[PDB]
């Protein structure tokens, strides 16, 4: 043929769909400011936590003492007098 | 009373330790605060302490500073009328009662050694860095 007619239909695959590039506009804000709440929720969180000392890791000697509690050095004084019988 | 005195002494060998005409004074000075310290502390009931304060203090670090010195040149008011007689004590625990020595020999090796072997490591460095520094061997 001759140039335009290729020229033309050439342009036209080049550009894009611009009813996806609506949907994809109007998604990303979506999510966009979804997550922007996410993240201002996020950076509302106190350093330190509510429970803190409650969580496992930070008694580390409740279940550590219990079996401790019997060697020489840490009894009770009214321990090793009535333990003979 | 015993107290107020050796505190004041102390306290006057200390103060003339810094305000010393020479060094060998000062070191002189330096031992006897170690002493009242030492004499102090057995005041206080721990004798192990007392005695570890002469073998170290005025035992070797003193010795250490003289030889380089040589060469190189609420509380509860005092009125006790009915306090000394309401002093209740529980027998029990007076049967094998340790001393100041079984008592810390006993969870000094066995709960607490990894602050121990931080000490030895210490002591190496000292010794090792007595010896880079001061070795001319000329």
């Amino acid at each position: 043929g001759f140039i335009m007619e290729f020229a033309e239909n050439l342009v036209l695959r080049l550009m894009e769909n611009p009813e996806e590039r609506d949907r994809k506009a109007r998604e990303h804000i979506y999510e966009m400011h979804e997550r922007c709440k996410k993240i201002k929720e996020m950076w509302a969180l106190p350093i330190r936590p509510y429970g803190f000392w409650t969580f496992e890791r930070h008694n580390a000697q409740l279940r550590w003492d219990p079996q401790i509690s019997q060697v020489a050095g840490r009894r009770d004084p009214y321990d090793d007098l009535l333990e003979d019988n | 009373m015993i107290l107020s005195v050796l505190s004041s002494l102390a306290l006057v060998s200390g103060l003339m330790v810094v305000r010393a005409k020479n060094p060998v004074h000062s070191v002189l000075f330096f031992i006897l605060v170690f002493c009242d310290t030492s004499g102090l502390l057995l005041l206080l009931g721990l004798d192990f302490f007392a005695m570890i304060f002469l073998v170290v203090y005025i035992g070797a670090i003193a010795v250490l500073f003289l030889f380089v010195v040589m060469m190189f040149h609420i509380p509860l008011l005092p009125t006790q009328r009915n306090t000394t007689s309401l002093r209740y004590t529980v027998y029990a625990g007076k049967v094998r009662s340790w001393t100041n020595l079984e008592t810390l020999g006993n969870l000094l090796y066995t709960y607490y050694f990894v602050w121990f072997l931080v000490s030895s490591l210490i002591l190496l460095v000292a010794m090792i860095g007595a010896i880079v520094l001061t070795m001319h061997r000329t």
